[PDB]
């Protein structure tokens, strides 16, 4: 089996150097090609570049003079460096193996062909958000269930700055029926979101619903239990 | 920019991506399940790796003047995801950006009724003695709603904060309406309402103190 | 799309042109080969500007070599040597008389004799003075060597109008892949032919000698390359893969890089430069190498 794990800071100040690491397990980093693909929220994946041993390494012409790749054969991992980051680099960076192919159309001997690359085994991916901010913390309040055989239940993250806030349910043990709404920028300058889950009314249990609210700029981890 | 292709379960789906072919191509297709990572489906125009059923076929990269077409026979509910393409043309430079994806949708969706949900202020906030009515609006298309709060039968002028519609990998748009009140204001009126006007209809849900 | 070793070869030139009327000009573009253009101090020019005039070959006529029988008028006769080993000088034992010779196709080519008469029995070696290294040595083959030449650049003919009346046929865009013309020679056939020729070469330069083959030493393109005509286009092929050997006393095809020139000055003629009009479609031709 081939397992890939991406890992980085998650928050990088503007005009700084983003550093990421792709821990590879199941194969060696010297016998394969390695590519990085980033993807903003709601956009198409953008190829960053591929790295291989013996100096065979190419980058994206648009980010040519800012990206740097490397392979640690001693620690068996892939590294990534992006100097001069901006708000456009906030995306989900994936690390994937790359297999090469040769599309032959001419007579081969006259270089009438071209090599195409394709990623087959991807990783979980890492989230990178670029922001420079002073501080602050959110205030989580439970939304009591109220009403067919179904019922609604959720939480509320009130007054925080800036975006974003990761909200999970039961440490990620409930992904069916979860709808986290985007926050609203109030006139005071603080964001506030909410997250609801459609659950069956048959919840005498007590089937403990504890929402986990995380706000990285303040290291905010709030576990709130919702009870009728 | 975004495109959609709706196909009945069991039929045949066709997906168009990228510009028109100029030379011999090697189109690489990818599938991105909502909330997951893009996975390889078909490389080298119509060569599928191990694990991909033969229902997924791609247009040959030998036809000059046609667009890349991804045919999915026996469409099932599991195929509902995003599909991107990586055009490798012998006449065009290396494309470092995948083509604009196309969303494959399960058969049927003529219009979507907004699913509003009104939550009263929590007791923990009421002990900090702040109040906010929450009106969650989801699963509505198109994204154009107007929220009007009601105190009994009198409209509420100030304190209304409403988000802008935002779709999330579906027809489901998101909209949150907040109404900041005081613990004295909440216990004053008999009940509050959240009238959401979407397209031509207006859904109204109320809330009463205890 | 790259690399830097492709050296362009094809140039996409934009220029003015006189229309039918003698007032407004015409900003049209064409596609010329590097052998046809030359820069001047990117601005280029036709390579034949300060040589002679230029006339475009009419698309109606063709340069296809057709058999032409030469005949003698009344009172004359043509004698024909009908011996199987006539190395071409001196008394002939079996002489016959004819009025008209056989069909001789005027195939204009260099280095490699194409579409010629096959020799009888052993391949023939003819020279005016064998000890003289300044006189050419005409070699005639017994078994023809199959050669295939192709132009993988199926082209477009733009009919730009230099009126009134005249019309120039420029080269439009190329449909498909950017490929260069090439020629195939069957490796086995070339081996047997060369091994059969060196055995005849040892009959005049000593029995136990080494015969080494090298390509041309230099000069013009018409002598250093295999110059010929195919489909209207004028190819100049690299014959460095055929004459690269060393024979002592005792399965695929050899591809050769072929260039294409449109503005030619054959027969070392100055005053008349002919512009070969572009030819639509992939040009394929199969010929016989029958002599050197
Ligand atoms: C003079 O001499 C020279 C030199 O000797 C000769 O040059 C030759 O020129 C011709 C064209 O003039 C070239 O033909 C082209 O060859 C390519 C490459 O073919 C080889 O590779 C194929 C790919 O191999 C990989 O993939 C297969 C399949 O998965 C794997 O199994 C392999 O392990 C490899 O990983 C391979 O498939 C080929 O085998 C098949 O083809 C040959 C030739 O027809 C048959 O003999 C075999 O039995 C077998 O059937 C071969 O090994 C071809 O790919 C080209 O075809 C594509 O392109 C055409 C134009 O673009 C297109 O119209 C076709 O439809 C075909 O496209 C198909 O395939 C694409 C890729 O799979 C798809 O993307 C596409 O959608 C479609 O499905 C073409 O035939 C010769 O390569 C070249 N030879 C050399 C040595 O350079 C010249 O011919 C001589 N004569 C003259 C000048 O007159
Ligand atoms: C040494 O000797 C060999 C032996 O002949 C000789 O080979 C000949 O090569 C030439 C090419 O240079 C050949 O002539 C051309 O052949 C093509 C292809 O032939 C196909 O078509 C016929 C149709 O019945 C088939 O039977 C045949 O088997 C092939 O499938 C033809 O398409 C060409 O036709 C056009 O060109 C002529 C000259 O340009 C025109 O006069 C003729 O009217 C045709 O013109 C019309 O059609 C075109 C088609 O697109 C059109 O575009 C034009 O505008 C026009 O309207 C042509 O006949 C020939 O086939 C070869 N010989 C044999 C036996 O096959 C070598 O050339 C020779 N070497 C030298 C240096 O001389
Ligand atoms: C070498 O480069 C030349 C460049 O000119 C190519 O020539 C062109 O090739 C294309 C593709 O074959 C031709 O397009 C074809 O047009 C047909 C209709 O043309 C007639 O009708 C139009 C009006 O609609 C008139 O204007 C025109 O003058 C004709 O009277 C279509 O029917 C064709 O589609 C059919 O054939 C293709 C395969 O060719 C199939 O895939 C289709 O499914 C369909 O069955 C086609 O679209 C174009 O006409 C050609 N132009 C000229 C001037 O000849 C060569 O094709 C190219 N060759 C190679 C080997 O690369
Ligand atoms: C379009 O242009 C790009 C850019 O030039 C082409 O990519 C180039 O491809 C060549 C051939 O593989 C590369 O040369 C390589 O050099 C290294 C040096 O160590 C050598 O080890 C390799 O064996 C190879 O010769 C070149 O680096 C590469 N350039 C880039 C920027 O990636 C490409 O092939 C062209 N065609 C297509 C379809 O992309
Ligand atoms: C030139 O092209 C012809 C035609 O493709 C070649 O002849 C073919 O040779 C193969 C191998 O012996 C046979 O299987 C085919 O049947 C032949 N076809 C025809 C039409 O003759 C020939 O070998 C080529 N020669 C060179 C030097 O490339
Ligand atoms: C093609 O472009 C390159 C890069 O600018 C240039 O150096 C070269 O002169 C151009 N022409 C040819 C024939 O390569
Ligand atoms: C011709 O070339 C000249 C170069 O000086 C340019 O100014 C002009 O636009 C071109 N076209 C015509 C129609 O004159
Ligand atoms: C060429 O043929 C000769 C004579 O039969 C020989 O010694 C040699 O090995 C052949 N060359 C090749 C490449 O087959
Ligand atoms: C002969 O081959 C050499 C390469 O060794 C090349 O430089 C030269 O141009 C060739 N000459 C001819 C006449 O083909
Ligand atoms: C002819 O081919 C040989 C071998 O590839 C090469 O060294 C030489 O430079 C070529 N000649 C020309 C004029 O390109
Ligand atoms: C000529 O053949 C020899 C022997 O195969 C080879 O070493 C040499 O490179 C060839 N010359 C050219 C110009 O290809
Ligand atoms: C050229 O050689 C081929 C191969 O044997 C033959 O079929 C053809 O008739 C020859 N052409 C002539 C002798 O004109």
């Amino acid at each position: 089996q081939v397992h890939l794990q991406e890992s980085g800071p998650g928050l990088v100040k503007p005009s700084e150097t983003l550093s990421l690491t792709c821990n590879v397990s199941g194969t060696l980093v010297r016998d394969n090609y390695w590519s990085w693909i980033r993807q903003p929220l709601g956009k198409q994946p953008e190829w960053i570049g591929y790295v291989h041993d013996s100096g065979d390494t190419n980058y994206n012409p648009s980010l040519k003079s800012r990206v740097h790749l490397s392979l640690d054969k001693s620690k068996n991992l892939v590294s990534l460096r992006l100097t001069g980051v901006t708000a456009a680099d906030s995306a989900i960076y994936y690390c994937a193996t790359t297999k090469h192919g040769r599309r032959i159309y001419g007579v081969v001997a006259f270089k009438e062909w071209f090599t195409y690359f394709y990623m087959d085994v991807w990783g979980k991916g890492t989230s990178v958000t670029v922001s420079s901010a002073s501080t602050k913390g959110p205030s989580v309040f439970p939304l009591a269930p109220s009403s067919g055989g179904t019922a609604a239940l959720g939480c509320l993250v009130k007054d925080y700055f800036p975006e974003p806030v990761t909200v999970s349910w039961n440490s990620g043990a409930l992904t069916s029926g979860v709808h986290t709404f985007p926050a609203v920028l109030q006139s005071s300058g603080l964001y506030s979101l909410s997250s609801v889950v459609t659950v069956p009314s048959s919840s005498l249990g007590t089937q403990t619903y504890i929402c986990n609210v995380n706000h990285k700029p303040s290291n905010t981890k709030v576990d709130k239990r919702v009870e009728p | 920019a975004p495109t959609f292709v709706s196909v009945a379960p069991g039929q045949t789906a066709r997906i168009t991506c990228g510009e028109e072919s100029l030379g011999s191509r090697s189109v690489i297709w990818y599938q991105q399940r909502p909330g997951q990572a893009p996975s390889l489906i078909i490389y080298n125009n119509n060569d599928r790796p191990s694990g991909i059923p033969d229902r997924f076929s791609g247009s040959p990269g030998s036809t000059f003047g046609t667009t890349a077409t991804l045919t999915i026979t026996s469409v099932e509910a599991g195929d509902e995801a995003d599909y991107y393409c990586h055009i490798w043309d012998s006449r065009r430079p290396t494309n470092w950006v995948f083509g604009e994806g196309t969303t494959l949708i399960v058969l049927s969706q003529p219009k979507a009724a907004p699913s509003v949900t009104l939550f009263p202020p929590s007791s923990e906030e009421l002990q900090a003695n702040k109040a906010t009515l929450v009106c969650l609006i989801s699963d509505f298309y198109p994204g154009a709603v107007t929220v009007a709060w009601k105190a009994d039968s009198s409209p509420v002028k100030a304190g209304v904060e409403t988000t802008t519609p935002s779709k999330q990998s579906n027809n489901k748009y998101a909209a949150s309406s907040y109404l900041s009140l005081t613990p004295e204001q909440w216990k004053s009126h008999k009940s509050y309402s959240c009238q959401v006007t979407h397209e031509g209809s207006t859904v109204e849900k109320t809330v009463a103190p205890t | 799309n790259i690399t830097d070793d492709m050296r362009g070869e094809l140039k996409n030139c934009s220029f003015n042109m006189t229309t039918e009327l003698r007032d407004k000009k015409q900003k049209v573009y064409s596609l010329f080969y590097r052998l046809d253009v030359v820069q001047i101090n990117k601005e280029y020019r036709l390579i034949n500007c300060n040589t002679s005039a230029i006339t475009q070959a009419c698309p109606k006529v063709s340069f296809e070599p057709i058999p032409i029988h030469y005949c003698a008028p009344a009172g004359f006769a043509i004698l024909k040597c009908k011996d199987k080993k006539f190395n071409g000088t001196g008394p002939c034992p079996s002489v016959s008389t004819v009025q008209c010779t056989h069909g001789i196709k005027p195939v204009v080519s260099t280095q490699l004799l194409l579409n010629g008469s096959l020799a009888e029995e052993e391949v023939m070696i003819r020279s005016e003075n064998i000890t003289n290294n300044a006189k050419n040595i005409l070699v005639q083959f017994n078994t023809p060597v199959q050669i295939n030449c192709t132009r993988p650049n199926n082209n477009t003919r733009k009919s730009i109008r230099i009126g009134p009346g005249q019309a120039f046929y420029a080269t439009g865009d190329i449909i498909g892949d950017i490929r260069q013309a090439h020629c195939n020679v069957s490796k086995a056939t070339w081996n047997e032919t060369l091994g059969k020729v060196v055995k005849q070469l040892r009959k005049h330069f000593g029995n136990n000698t080494i015969i080494r083959f090298a390509n041309s030493s230099g000069g013009d393109l018409e002598v250093t390359t295999h110059s010929f005509n195919c489909g209207g286009e004028f190819f100049y092929c690299n014959t460095s893969g055929l004459f690269n050997s060393t024979w002592i006393s005792n399965n695929d095809s050899i591809t050769l890089p072929c260039r294409i020139k449109q503005i030619i000055n054959m027969w070392q003629r100055i005053g008349q430069a002919m512009y070969a009009p572009p030819i639509q479609g992939v040009i394929r031709c199969v010929s016989n190498i029958t002599g050197l």
